């Protein structure tokens, strides 16, 4: 059949990545941006979104949506009646753990993401574009914003964007240190100047958005490529990847392999092809690698016997209980703690949270606490079914997909680590001098005169 | 032997207040599975209406006209309505003493017994008193021991 | 009037003048061997305007077998007495009325 | 009798549970904020002729403060002296308190 | 206009543009709440008023859901049953057993939802302990026993809307988010007695009420 | 006690305003 | 050992004045302008930012004049600054070390439990202090967006990445030298050789030449 | 003189399950109710009606029990609610000028 894979450097799309030209406009138009945008704009915006429809784009914040069909939800019945500011958020912070792909977007090809706010934003033909950068990347946004004074300057964006009788303007907002600032009702809010707690949705932000306007927030690299497959064409994006996982995307390719950097390459790449032919391969070869965190942190953990034969793609990755998130691929090592790998984790998930909800603000924490205990084996292994069904209370209950975040890793290592998880606490129960309590206690608990209910 | 040691001295440490696994697990049991207090039986409560119905139309284990779609609850009011309007003694009256002998003839023919209180056979029923096979008294007292 | 059954229990319900008949038929019926009075007494419902439900439990040794009857009564409204039926039910209402 | 800690703080803290649940509504209590901010009775009378004796009181108890000690041996003169205010019942417990921690290690495992 | 729609099999009568929880009152229909309150705006940080509609994947926050002309919603289904143990076992998780020393105690609604939607014993036995947090002096007549806080949000949303009186807040973030002015301040609001009524739990009480 | 980076007279500096607040000055709508 | 709470200091209380100097003002002024002119506490963030590079931390009185700038209840401000990490309510050294600790770092070439190790030693100090002469505060953070340059340490504004025990320390101490002499500082970026990302033995792809505007559809 | 009420909802709690039934009390006399024992300090009573409550579905079945037993009341018509609809949406309106709140969650 075809086998997906090795696309050539001539159908790339983000060739500046590794550092080759000045990110200044000249070099810019060099690689094609800004050379038929005048055009584009006189095209309807029906046109730019049936466009993004059939190149088959999907959200690469991690969701995976479809980005046309989203961007059309904000074109309503009666859009043009109302006089409401209409605001293209811009999603720059990448807080997700093993996720480098945006600071290369905007340090590296920086008037992409320029035009892609003016495209992106003629698509659904609001008014102003704001970009929220994370707030660790004070260097990344001071080349971003550079390269949006020359946007101003040359006449690409403003009052009349290359001439095309549009108006459109950017303006970058940099975050303040939250991961869970990069949830789309929570980037809302702190650009709106609270503290970034995600709102519900019954009300969606395509129409009660920023200052409650109707806005969309999409990614940066979904932004970013709409440019170009405007210019070059849906049917050319949609030759790449398979039916539903069309294009090519930027997998950062770290952890456990001899050289870790982050490559584009097309959807639907077999795992195996990947890390040894565009990264070096894993560290100590194929038969010395233990496990994948395919999409970032938030993706459940992925093992060598299932990671053989697997396509990264939003389908393949789904149909193995996982996900292909950004991309953030982890690579551990056979001489590597795995469990301490994801303890640290849901350490992270539990400094991340804002506090907001019942199942997240105490449920990350009580996680947390379990995987600390799992990590020295103090427990005994029904408490593995606990942990089990606790992050089963979780999904589904929060305001945001946070609360899958934190889920997802440990029911992954439940799946597909459980011998270890209670060998650890047989090595404990070894030691002690019997099984744990349920909770950490030693068995001689009772015998030491402490609390002990019935039970534990 | 008697007592011997005292409940003040047997050790704090060597009893254990057990849990049963379903009930006192930490990991396969949600509450409202067993939450009986919550699932009571409520009274079920037939007035005069009611069996005027029943009679009239049957039962859903047992119609007595099929009532295949319309023209069918129509009819189940036509039992409702009757109920309300005339009690039992009514019904009885004008359709005559044929239907008399079908109130019997739900159970058998016979006017139903109650139902006993025991179970131990596995079917509600009378506890069959037998006289036990050796008498504690012997003859000798009028005293008969009863299984 | 009508007829519950809550678990192993049916109660009747009946009209305070078919005391005795009720009761004949409940003593002396094949079917209905019902020989004993267990209990007579009396609940207060004061949102009623019959205040008084007057409660029956009756005993069946031949059937193994109970029955409630319940009717009703007033301040002023007087109901039938059984002690026609069952000498045992002669302290019982004397209690029911004081 | 109305206990102590080891340290020597009354273990009543006014909940009034004793009080709820009393079967004879033998207990009454008045409780409001002590010198030093802390939650303690200021009144603790338990009529020894309302009592039945049930140990009501002492399972509901969250602290073990109240308990009944093994003493029945104090038949008085006068039924005033059957009113114990809370002056006598933690005169009580400082009298008993060998016996009431003794009682209480054998059955705690049971309560 | 009124919608029509039908909330455990039986048809309620609300008016458009209100929420599911309104409709489930008017129906006769018993939802847990905590964060709701009917005179507050809505906030959806408890997650005890979870509910399941028909054509949602996902159990559905009542009081933030609008009503609309035709769904169906079940408030007793097994969705719902494990949804409300779900969170009445995280909200139990970090709270302090203060029950014999709570003012709020025979009178708490964390107490009394406990004990109809709950689980009749909790699962936290942590080692490590459970959140404990320092108190805050917010003028004379409020007393604050803060390891109470269940985050309904009800007091900041009473004192920054009603009160007109912006000083409460909810500063920090995760498990260690508080409500008190960040800088020691005393409410100085005609009104702010209120947010002790308002308080699910005993985080917020009286000092003349003390424990009286 | 140990001595921290704060600014001790009103119109002092602690920190550089960097690149990024420095090429907020540049920013003009208006095209040049 | 950070807190929620304001703690009342004589470096931290609300008598102490703050104004923006006559400097700064003018980057007030061009962060207004690029929001709503109702939404002007959208501006919040950026004010404190501002803040607390010309003072040296979130102060209390930094908070309260942004307040005042944007007609905001204060407390509305402190909520934002006690939400987000990156503001300083506490006066820092002058160097913010900031390693990252993260599963990736901890993975990522030499692990990142090292490069807390050397800077543990040569700086002598534990998680979240600051050195006695004041110069470095040394806290750990959450993956800073570096993963496939791990381990990486950011100080001030810049990252330096791909770190080993041996270079995480003469980053350090050359840093230390700059406070004198800027000459001395040394370069951002990651070492040994990588430029920011690119594969470390040989570039794998991206090698021809760059297609430029030729390809494009012709309806277009 | 006996009051008939609806008893109004706690305002410390959202459950509503004591306002559904009809409650009959006794009022309070000036002098009997409660006075202070000599001895132990308890409260002493002379009010033989001080603890008896009397529930009823309808207030036309208090109404009537009250005339039936001769006693003096007095009827407190429930205050119920003004129904309003709700929007979690409207948190987040737009507001052309200024703002006059700054809603905080
Ligand atoms: C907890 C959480 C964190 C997120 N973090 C990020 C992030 O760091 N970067 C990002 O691009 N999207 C992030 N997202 C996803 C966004 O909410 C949003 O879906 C995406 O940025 C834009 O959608 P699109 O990629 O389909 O266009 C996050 C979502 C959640 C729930
Ligand atoms: S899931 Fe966590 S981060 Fe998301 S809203 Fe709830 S508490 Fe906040
Ligand atoms: S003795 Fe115990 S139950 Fe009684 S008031 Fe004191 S603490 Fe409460
Ligand atoms: S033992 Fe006496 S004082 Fe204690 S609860 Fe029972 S009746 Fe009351
Ligand atoms: S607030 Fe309620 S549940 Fe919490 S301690 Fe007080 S009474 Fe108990
Ligand atoms: S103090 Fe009380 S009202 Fe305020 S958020 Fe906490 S629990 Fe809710
Ligand atoms: S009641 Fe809707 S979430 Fe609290
Ligand atoms: S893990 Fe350290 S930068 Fe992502």
């Amino acid at each position: 059949v075809r086998t997906y894979g090795g696309l050539k450097d001539q159908d790339r799309i983000f060739q500046n990545l590794y550092g080759r030209y000045p990110p200044d406009l000249k070099h810019a138009k060099k690689m094609g941006d800004w050379y038929k945008t005048k055009e584009i704009l006189l095209k309807g915006h029906d046109w730019i979104i049936g466009e993004i429809k059939a190149s088959g784009l999907r959200g690469r914040g991690g969701a995976g949506f479809p980005s046309g069909l989203k961007w059309s939800f904000m074109n309503f019945k009666d859009w043009d009646k109302d006089n409401k500011p209409r605001y293209l958020v811009v999603n720059a912070d990448e807080g997700e753990p093993g996720t480098c792909k945006d600071r290369e977007i905007m340090r590296k090809d920086p008037h992409k993401l320029v035009e892609g706010c003016l495209v992106a934003g003629r698509a659904m033909n609001a008014t102003a574009a704001y970009i929220y950068i994370r707030g660790e990347f004070y260097q990344e946004a001071a080349i971003l914003q550079n390269a949006i004074n020359e946007a101003y300057a040359e006449g690409l964006i403003g009052k009349n964007a290359c001439g095309s009788g549009y108006d459109f303007d950017v303006y970058i907002h940099r975050g303040a240190g939250a991961y869970v600032c990069g949830e789309e009702t929570s980037l809302i809010e702190s650009l709106e100047g609270k503290p970034g707690k995600p709102r519900l949705k019954p009300p969606f932000p395509a129409a009660v958005g920023l200052f409650g306007c109707p806005s969309t927030v999409a990614n940066v690299e979904t932004v970013s490529v709409a440019p170009t497959i405007c210019r070059r064409g849906g049917a050319w994006f949609a030759s790449f990847g398979r039916e539903r996982n069309h294009g090519t995307k930027l997998f950062c390719i770290s952890g456990h392999v001899n050289n870790p950097c982050t490559v584009e390459e097309e959807m639907s790449i077999p795992m195996r092809e990947l890390i040894e032919k565009h990264c070096g391969g894993v560290r100590g070869g194929w038969d010395n690698l233990l496990a994948v965190i395919p999409g970032g942190s938030s993706t459940p953990i992925l093992p060598k016997h299932i990671c053989d034969d697997q396509l990264m793609d939003f389908d393949a990755l789904k149909d193995s209980q996982s996900g292909l998130g950004t991309a953030a691929v982890i690579v551990m090592d056979k001489s590597t703690d795995v469990v301490r790998a994801i303890s640290r984790l849901s350490h992270f998930y539990r400094h991340e949270s804002c506090g907001q909800c019942t199942p997240c603000r105490e449920g990350s924490k009580w996680t947390d606490q379990i995987m600390k205990r799992f990590e020295k084996g103090m427990g005994r292994p029904r408490e593995i079914d606990m942990l089990q069904e606790l992050t089963k209370q979780v999904e589904g209950h929060t305001i945001c997909a946070l609360g899958e975040a934190f889920a997802w890793p440990i029911q992954g290592l439940i799946r597909h680590f459980r011998p270890e998880l209670e060998a650890r606490m047989k090595k404990f129960a070894e030691e002690t001098g019997g099984q744990a309590l349920a909770g950490g206690w030693t068995h001689d608990s009772r015998q030491k005169g402490r609390l002990v209910s019935p039970g534990m | 032997y008697n007592r011997n040691p005292s409940p003040g001295d047997n050790p704090p440490l060597e009893y254990t207040d057990p849990v049963t696994i379903p009930a006192g697990d930490i990991a396969d049991n949600p509450y409202w599975k067993r939450d009986f207090r919550r699932n009571y039986p409520r009274p079920s409560v037939i007035a005069q209406a009611q069996q005027v119905a029943l009679l009239s139309v049957g039962s859903a284990a047992q119609p007595r006209v099929e009532l295949i779609g319309e023209e069918g609850t129509k009819a189940l009011v036509a039992a409702e309505e009757e109920g309300k309007e005339k009690g039992v003694a009514k019904y009885l009256e004008e359709k005559g003493a044929e239907e008399a002998k079908r109130v019997l003839a739900l159970t058998g023919g016979l006017p139903p017994t109650p139902s006993g209180q025991t179970m131990v056979t596995g079917q509600w029923d009378v506890h069959k008193y037998g006289l036990a096979e050796e008498q504690s008294y012997g003859g000798s007292y009028p005293c008969r021991s009863f299984v | 009037q009508q007829f519950s059954v809550w678990k192993d229990e049916l109660t009747i319900y009946i009209c305070p003048t078919g005391v005795i008949p009720v009761f004949s038929f409940l003593k002396y019926n094949t079917n209905a061997e019902f020989t004993q009075v267990s209990d007579i007494t009396a609940v207060d419902f004061p949102t009623r305007e019959m205040r008084f439900e007057i409660v029956y439990n009756l005993l069946s040794v031949r059937h193994n077998a109970r029955i409630r009857v319940k009717t009703y009564a007033d301040e002023v409204t007087p109901v039938p007495s059984i002690t026609s039926l069952y000498m045992g039910a002669n302290w019982y209402e004397r209690e029911v009325y004081d | 009798a109305l206990r102590r800690y080891p340290s020597g703080e009354e273990r009543c803290i006014a909940c009034k549970l004793c009080e709820a649940v009393c079967p004879a509504q033998a207990i009454t209590i008045e409780a409001e904020e002590r010198a030093d901010g802390s939650r303690r009775t200021t009144r603790y009378d338990i009529d020894m002729t309302k009592c039945i004796y049930c140990g009501f009181c002492q399972e509901s108890c969250p602290v073990d403060a109240i308990v009944e000690s093994p003493n029945a041996e104090y038949a008085t003169e006068t039924r005033e002296e059957l009113l114990y205010n809370k002056e006598k019942l933690l005169a009580n417990g400082d009298k008993w308190e060998p016996e009431l921690a003794a009682a209480i290690r054998a059955d705690a495992p049971y309560r | 206009a009124e919608v029509e729609l039908t909330i455990d099999g039986k048809k309620v009568s609300i008016e458009a543009g209100s929420a599911l929880i309104q409709a489930c009152e008017k129906a006769g229909v018993v939802v847990p709440r905590y964060c709701y309150h009917e005179k507050l705006a809505i906030a959806g940080n408890c997650r005890m008023c979870l509910v399941e509609v028909e054509r949602s994947p996902k159990p559905v926050a009542s009081c933030a859901w609008p009503v609309q002309a035709g769904m169906v919603v079940k408030t007793n289904s097994p969705l719902t049953h494990k949804a409300r143990e779900g969170v009445m076992e995280f909200l139990l998780a970090n709270h302090p057993l203060d029950c014999p020393i709570c003012d709020q105690g025979g009178e708490c609604d964390l107490q009394d939802q406990s004990m109809r939607y709950g689980a009749d014993r909790g699962r936290f036995h942590e080692i490590g302990g459970k959140r404990a947090v320092e108190d805050k002096n917010i003028g004379p007549l409020i007393k604050t026993s803060m390891n109470r806080c269940i985050h309904c949000t009800r007091c900041v949303r009473f004192m920054n809307d009603i009160a007109g009186a912006p000083e409460l807040g909810s500063t920090g973030r995760g498990n260690d988010l508080q409500i008190g002015t960040y800088l020691e301040k005393n409410l100085d609001s005609e009104l702010s007695g209120n947010v002790i009524d308002l308080c699910p739990v005993g985080a917020l009480t009286s000092k003349p009420y003390a424990f009286r | 006690r140990p001595s921290f980076a704060i600014a001790r007279s009103p119109n002092e500096q602690v920190f550089p305003a960097g690149a990024f607040y420095e090429s907020i000055l540049r920013w003009n709508p208006n095209p040049v | 050992d950070t807190l929620m709470v304001h703690r009342n200091t004589p470096e931290n209380n609300p008598d102490i004045p703050f104004k923006f100097t006559p400097e700064n003002e003018k980057i007030i002024e061009q962060i207004l302008k690029r929001y709503p002119p109702q939404y002007k506490k959208a501006a919040v963030m950026p004010l404190l930012d501002l803040g607390q590079r010309q003072h040296g931390f979130c102060s209390i009185s930094v908070m309260n004049e942004v307040a005042r700038i944007l007609e905001m209840p204060p407390m509305r401000v402190y909520e934002v600054a006690s939400f987000y990490t990156m503001y300083n309510r506490t006066p820092v050294g002058k160097f913010h070390v900031q390693a990252c600790t993260t599963t990736p770092c901890q993975l990522g070439g030499c692990g990142s439990d090292a490069i807390v190790k050397a800077i543990k030693e040569h700086l002598g100090i534990n998680q979240g202090e600051t050195t006695p002469d004041g110069l470095f505060t040394f806290i750990e953070v959450e993956c800073l967006g570096a993963c496939v340059n791990a381990p990486m340490v950011q100080i001030n504004d810049d990252y330096y990445e791909d770190l080993t025990p041996e270079t995480i320390k003469q980053v350090l101490t050359a840093l230390k030298e700059s406070v004198n002499d800027v000459s001395k500082a040394p370069k951002p970026g990651p070492q040994s050789g990588r430029q920011s990302c690119e594969n470390s033995a040989g570039l794998t792809s991206l090698t021809s030449e760059p297609w430029g505007p030729e390809k494009t559809r012709p309806d277009l | 003189t006996v009051r008939i009420y609806k008893p109004a909802k706690p305002a410390t709690q959202s459950g509503e399950k004591n306002t559904q039934l009809w409650r009959m009390d006794w009022d309070v006399l000036g002098k009997g109710h409660r006075w202070e024992n000599p001895l132990m300090g308890w409260q002493s009573s002379a009010d033989f009606m001080q603890g008896t409550h009397l529930t009823f579905k309808t207030k036309e079945d208090a109404i009537a029990f009250a005339e039936k037993q001769g006693y003096e009341y007095f009827v407190q018509e429930p205050n119920e609610r003004h129904f309003r609809p709700k929007a979690y949406a409207n948190n987040f309106l737009y507001s052309p000028g200024k703002l006059k709140h700054i809603r905080t969650k």
